[PDB]
């Protein structure tokens, strides 16, 4: 059973280096090349380089001067390094096994889980969590909305649950946005029965692992 | 390098139908084309290699066809589990990928339910006011939010994001945040978000009065 | 264990292509004139599918 497991920190300050280790199992680096590909909203999937079984490398010409690819066959490890990252190098970086042994021209059949790389000078920071509660609703509305605003954290990601995971129906947790400040902000909402607001509690559970910040915020009306 | 163009960023589909995804190369690539499937949060999976060969274990409702510059991935009987992004890839001089085609479920039009959330007193204490507008469970995806402060049209001071299609009812939701300083927020009374959507005969506005 | 995948023998038919970059990398191609696998210097980028890391790999694929 083939697996590629990536390790390495994804937060990179401007013009610093990115280093990722790909640890493979179920196949030998003595028999297969391993590719490196990245994916970003702006540039989609972009192939960067491949290291073939005898250590020869093919590069994307646009990245060749700042890429270093090495490996340790005995440890089933490939080492990816890219120098001088800029904001436009923010992306998910993947290693991937060559489909056809050591041959050029086919596909990539098994992929690592990915490394989310953020290129930024912002300081790591946990969120402030604020309640989202409307000023009023109509007396004829049998459904009501509430939420939590998870503001000014860095880097991604945060996880949000409601009522310690017991409340899943009607929840929408939105993609974060990146603010001018360099910090992220996200909202999580839920719709619930209007008749429940007086008698049930609604708590959003926020976890920002990078800052080891956990907050449980009860939201009133 | 070769450019692979998938002309359809989004296709609306129905379970049980045939779906065909096209990809065009900027010049001939012979048969050296692969197709990948990807779902949010996950890595790509290989479906097809060398234009028409199914990869190990791929359901035989997937077919790849084409040569030269024009390539097609066909699903003969769309299953729910096939709702995903699909990318073509050529590997001649080096690997390049198409832009992706995202399959979505077609459903009836649904107007958004619109809510507006004032900034919390807790946040105001700290110098900033976030006003939030929720557009809940609408279809199709195209929607427009206009912010108004005392009837002044706001431009450039909001950000929004949209959820993926809901796994249960196939709708979208949208959140927009208007950001002002506490000083500015306290200079005005009426905060309004105006929503335009196909399911609404005319735009809907939800508002509150700072205070009230 | 990994099943064998279908190979494209037309990949042996391209002319040798060093590509535009300036590294010095020994690779092998099937030469359609001499009908033998031959060494060439690959610049590290681009090229085409008639490019093998070792002589034996080229021979296995193309002869």
């Amino acid at each position: 059973q083939v697996q590629l497991k990536q390790s390495g920190p994804g937060l990179v300050q401007p013009s610093q280096s990115l280093s990722i280790t790909c640890t493979v199992s179920g196949f030998s680096l003595t028999n297969y090349g391993v590719h490196w590909v990245r994916q970003s909203p702006g540039k989609g999937l972009e192939w960067l380089a491949v290291i073939w079984r005898g250590g020869s490398i093919d590069y994307n010409a646009a990245f060749m001067s700042r890429l270093s690819i090495t490996k340790d066959n005995s440890k089933s490890q490939v080492f990816f390094k890219m120098n001088s990252l800029q904001a436009d190098d923010t992306a998910i970086y993947y290693c991937a096994k060559n489909s056809h042994g050591n041959y050029v021209g086919y596909a990539m059949d098994y992929w690592g889980q990915g490394t989310s790389v953020t290129v930024s000078s912002a300081s790591t920071k946990g969120p402030s969590v604020f309640p989202l509660a409307p000023c009023s609703r109509s007396t004829s509305e049998s459904t009501a909305a509430l939420g939590c605003l998870v503001k000014d954290y860095f880097p991604e990601p945060v996880t949000v649950s409601w009522n310690s995971g017991a409340l899943t129906s009607g929840v929408h947790t939105f993609p974060a946005v990146l603010q001018s400040s360099g910090l992220y902000s996200l909202s999580s909402v839920v719709t619930v029965p209007s008749s429940s607001l007086g008698t049930k509690t609604y708590t959003c559970n926020v976890d920002h692992k990078p800052s080891n910040t956990k907050v449980d915020k009860r939201v009133e009306s | 390098g070769i450019v692979m163009t998938q002309s359809q960023k989004f296709m609306s589909t129905t379970v049980g139908d045939r779906v065909s995804i096209t990809c065009k190369a900027s010049q001939s690539v012979g048969p050296a084309v692969a197709w990948y499937q990807q779902k949010p949060g996950q890595s790509p999976k290989l479906l097809i290699y060398s234009a028409s060969n199914r990869y190990t274990g791929v359901p035989d409702r997937f077919t790849g066809s084409g040569s030269g510059a024009d390539f097609t991935l066909t699903i003969s009987n769309l299953h729910s589990e096939d709702l995903a992004d699909y990318f073509c890839q050529q590997y001649t001089s080096y690997p390049t990928f198409g832009g992706g085609t995202k399959l979505e479920i077609k459903r009836t039009v649904a107007a958004p339910s619109v809510f507006i959330f004032p900034p919390s007193d807790e946040q105001l204490k700290s110098g900033t006011a976030s006003v939030v507008c929720l557009l809940n469970n609408f279809y199709p995806r195209e929607a427009k939010v206009q912010w108004k402060v005392d009837n002044a049209l706001q431009s450039g001071n909001s950000q929004e994001s949209v959820t993926e299609q809901d796994s249960k009812d196939s709708t979208y939701s949208l959140s927009s945040t208007l950001t002002l300083s506490k000083a500015d927020y306290e200079k005005h009374k009426v905060y309004a978000c105006e929503v335009t959507h196909q399911g609404l005969s005319s735009p809907v506005t939800k508002s509150f009065n700072r205070g009230e | 264990e990994l099943p064998p995948l279908k190979l494209m023998h037309s990949f042996c038919a391209f002319k040798a292509d060093d590509g535009p970059c300036k590294a010095i990398m020994k690779r092998f191609f099937f030469n359609i004139f001499t009908r033998q696998c031959e060494e060439f210097i690959y610049g590290g980028c681009e090229g085409n599918q008639n490019r093998f890391e070792s002589l034996e790999e080229c021979k296995k694929m193309c002869t």
